[PDB]
RNA sequence: CUAGUAGGUGGGGUAACGGCUCACCUAGGCGACGAUCCCUAGCUGGUCUGAGAGGAUGACCAGCCACACUGGAACUGAGACACGGUCCAGACUCCUACGGGAGGCAGCAGUGGGGAAUAUUGCACAAUGGGCGCAAGCCUGAUGCAGCCAUGCCGCGUGU
RNA sequence: CCGCAGAAGAAGCACCGGCUAACUCCGUGCCAGCAGCCGCGGUAAUACGGAGGGUGCAAGCGUUAAUCGGAAUUACUGGGCGUAAAGCGCACGCAGGCGGUUUGUUAAGUCAGAUGUGAAAUCCCCGGGCUCAACCUGGGAACUGCAUCUGAUACUAGCAAGCUUGAGUCUCGUAGAGGGGGGUAGAAUUCCAGGUGUAGCGGUGAAAUGCGUAGAGAUCUGGAGGAAUACCGGUGGCGAAGGCGGCCCCCUGGACGAAGACUGACGCUCAGGUGCGAAAGCGUGGGGAGCAAACAGGAUUAGAUACCCUGGUAGUCCACGCCGUAAACGAUGUCGACUUGGAGGUUGUGCCCUUGAGGCGUGGCUUCCGGAGCUAACGCGUUAAGUCGACCGCCUGGGGAGUACGGCCGCAAGGUUAAAACUCAAAUGAAUUGACGGGGGCCCGCACAAGCGGUGGAGCAUGUGGUUUAAUUCGAUGCAAC
């Protein structure tokens, strides 16, 4: 528009709202659960989920989804987050690594075993 | 929603119950053994269910459940064993066939059963400020149609006086004349709490009244522990348990027993008394109004049939076509 | 909004211009051309991205600067207000014959601990580099390497 | 580097619904689960679990975390605010921004050369060297700046020195609800003193409080007052906006036209700054007709601290002051100049047998239709939302939240300014088609209507539903089952 104006205020683009704030470009963080909560899915898109508030070390609780199917999580239970989000569960924005720390792999998935970090079979 | 897909689906859910009951460990691991329960509280998306053990569990309700409501006793699970123990964690795997239950009328939104497994439905009511037999009249038909027992309870009697009661009790005598059950009392005052207590003895029933009839007083009067707030001014699906046995589905609505339209020939069956007023009339199709030689009319203006009952019965039929 | 503040006189001080300084004088100086006040930040060449212009940055290597346990100090000196000097107050620390003392890993290696995570308490003076030295040479965790890491990149291959 | 064994010791992981390259069999049955997205699964799922088959990728792979890229997704290049987010009500003016027409001028900007400067490594052009590559090395190019010097002098700049079409000015008119102040009347009505007069009046889909024989209502006369100023009057006017309507006077602002004469760029915009602000409310103090939040009765209703009725305070009008929001709207920033028009509106005038109402021009602005044009559309379209230029304001998805907190203001309300967290994944637009109406209109048919005979009661047959039965076979049921 004008120069005039431009010289006074610079243009301004957005500053992105960080979807997480497990931050300090968190790769991963240990957290510790709280308990393993449970909550409903979304209005049409419906599934139960094993999720859990997590007592992260940087200090921010938040409930994570517990991936896959199989399980091993208590109330008190050091755990490791990753981001994520169950696009059908509000409040999820994470994802606790399966196979990490306080869990190993679930039983016998075969496909994509890295997701749900599982060994290689006996071959 | 698919009546067909709904059907085939029904069978599946049904088998799931019996199959799960067959025995457990094959089911297992996330959740624990199935057990019976009834629905006390409705969390919209959750439900509080009291177990056989007698400990309530807030549970999820698998989509596979078309619906659920208060007064629904049936099978259930909580998550695991471990999981109930930190924080009420459970889920409702399936439900049972509501043996006895009732629904609300509505306008757009269709009829929805309010509660199931009911032995008696005590109509509340209150003298403050003023009653309207109409609300009770319409309710009487409901109790007959679901083949439930009705108890009318004129409450808050302590609020009446000389020229206040002499017109209350008598005016209600109609119920004592046609064989209905009633017990004047006043929650605030705890009067006639003996008769009711006995009546509720070994029975499965609940109390619902119109706008502000002392429902909170009576439910809180019989048995009230850590929770006596449901009075207070003029204002407002959980079926609470009784002190002497029996449960009462309280949701903030039920007490306002509206009136839904079931059939046009049933209205005549609503009241047993009609069993003698529908014998021989003037017109084979005499709707009992301004016909020449009617039977119900010749009885009403004759002193036997309570006029008030006529106006109310006639209004009910005119209320349905109000759609 | 600014007090030793702005200048101007005087002196004093620095290797040197100056309020640098003391003393003296004047009463300015400053501000939307955002002073000042606040939050956050090593700076920079770069680096990544983008057709570009720009955008996001600022590891590694090189220029700059600043810091060396918390602080506040000068001295010494070519040169320092001086990481592995000095003194003081300070917090720790630690030792002690309880009188007093000793200590400084934003080096190197390793330790704790912190964390999502980042490697040996290895080797060498051979080369290059530097200190000191008259060379000799000595010293030099700079450095050359060697150890570890599929961290990235590249290649090769695991068979035809 | 030479050598010897021997296929030996060495391939993985993901993905394959669509986007987005890749498909089947089972299991599962809105469960378990998925996942970037849209979304998948409630009995044949290419998406879940398993299996196979193909696609990809490679010692490496995926995922997660990170940055920009895509994104022209802040829009210099390179967006937008008539209706989808976005023009402040509205004005005025200092900083500022922008600048009619001549010359001179400087050489400031500009330009141009030139003089320098711009570590090295990157990078790039070109080459070479490590078996290739990465890498390395050499050379060039480049690193698009600053500075200085010597000019160049079109424009911009500064000043100088000029002009006239901008602006401004004088003059002469017009029209106009421009205002402010003070008068003043009528219409009507509240209330009144009475006239007449009478049961009822008043109120309502029905009713009631209320006034009603104390004479209401009604009628007539007078009077008091309160509030607001019909018909005109308008698709009208004037105003910066908000708005401003009886007639009269006083003080006052702006707009426009015409001969003209005059000045001489004195202008445009404008942050801040200034003043003004539809209705609420405030001061304080009056007032008080009508109306009317609150409040009180009556009614309605299942309830009805509603709509309706009797009403009625606050308020309303006056002053005064304070309060500062308006869908403050043409939902359309400012000032300027342009580019097709037709009918129109109200005011001005030249000229022209006005001989007439006037004709033909000529200015103002505003309506309605409207080309090109422009536009996502609708649409707009010489009064532009076209083409432009200059200035100024704003908008950066939805909710969050016009809120919080700070601020400032303020009697208080409250205004103003304006976030975060988060959460959502789309909201939003318009246009398109149908459906949709207790919308409206337009038709007929035994729809009504016009008649005929009916059916409906009464006794009997089919049937059928209830009820019953050991069985009372199975299906057909709002007209379209009987
Ligand atoms: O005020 C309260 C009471 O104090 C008063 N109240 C209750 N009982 C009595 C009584 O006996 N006497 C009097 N005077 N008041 C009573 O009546 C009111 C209603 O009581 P509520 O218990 O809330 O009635 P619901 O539960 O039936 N109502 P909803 O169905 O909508 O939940
Ligand atoms: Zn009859």
């Amino acid at each position: 528009a004008t120069v005039n104006q431009l010289v006074r205020k610079p243009r301004a683009r957005k500053v992105a709202k960080s979807n997480v704030p497990a931050l300090e470009a968190c790769p991963q963080k240990r957290g510790v659960c709280t308990r393993v909560y449970t909550t409903t899915p979304k209005k049409p898109n419906s599934a139960l989920r094993k999720v859990c508030r997590v007592r992260l070390t940087n200090g921010f609780e938040v409930t994570s989804y517990i991936g896959g199917e199989g399980h091993n999580l208590q109330e008190h239970s050091v755990i490791l987050i990753r981001g994520g989000r169950v696009k059908d569960l509000p409040g999820v924005r994470y994802h606790t690594v399966r196979g990490a720390l306080d869990c190993s792999g679930v039983k016998d998935r075969k496909q994509a075993r890295s997701k749900y970090g599982v060994k290689r079979p006996k071959a | 929603l698919s009546k067909g897909q709904q059907r085939r689906v029904n069978a599946n859910h049904q088998r799931r119950l019996k199959t799960s009951k067959e025995k457990p460990d094959y089911d297992d691991n996330l959740f624990g053994e199935p057990d019976e329960g009834i629905v006390i509280s409705r969390f919209g998306m959750h439900a509080d269910v009291e177990s056989a053990d007698g400990d309530v569990h807030r549970c999820n309700i698998r989509r596979t459940i078309r619906s659920l409501v208060t007064g629904d006793r049936v099978v259930w699970r909580p998550g695991k064993p471990a999981a109930e123990g930190v924080n009420v964690k459970g889920i409702v795997e399936a439900v049972h066939e509501r043996t006895s239950v009732l629904t609300r009328p509505d306008f757009y939104d269709g009829v929805k059963p309010i509660a199931a497994n009911i032995d008696q439905i005590v109509i509340v009511s209150a003298i403050l400020p003023e009653l309207s037999l109409n609300i009770i009249d319409r309710y009487l038909v409901a109790c007959e149609t679901l083949q439930i027992e009705p108890i009318i309870v004129l409450n808050k009697i302590d609020l009446l006086d000389d020229e206040g009661m002499a017109f209350v009790n008598e005016q209600m005598d109609i119920y004592r004349n046609i064989g209905y059950r009633v017990l004047m009392v006043s929650s605030h005052t705890q009067d006639g709490l003996k008769p009711l207590e006995e009546a509720l003895t070994g029975r499965i029933s609940i109390f619902a009244g119109q706008s502000g009839v002392g429902k909170s007083s009576l439910l809180n009067a019989l048995l009230g522990l850590q929770k006596e707030i449901l009075t207070n001014d003029i204002s407002d699906a959980r079926l609470y348990h009784f002190p002497h046995g029996g449960d009462v589905i309280d949701s903030p609505g039920v007490r306002e027993f509206g009136l839904w339209h079931l059939e046009p020939e049933q209205i005549t069956q609503g009241f047993v008394e009609f069993h003698d007023y529908l014998g021989l009339c003037k017109y084979r199709d005499c709707k009992h109004d301004t016909d020449p030689g009617c039977a119900i009319r010749e009885a009403v203006e004759e002193g036997k049939i309570a006029e008030t009952r006529f106006e109310n019965y006639h209004r009910i039929l005119e209320s349905m076509a109000q759609v």
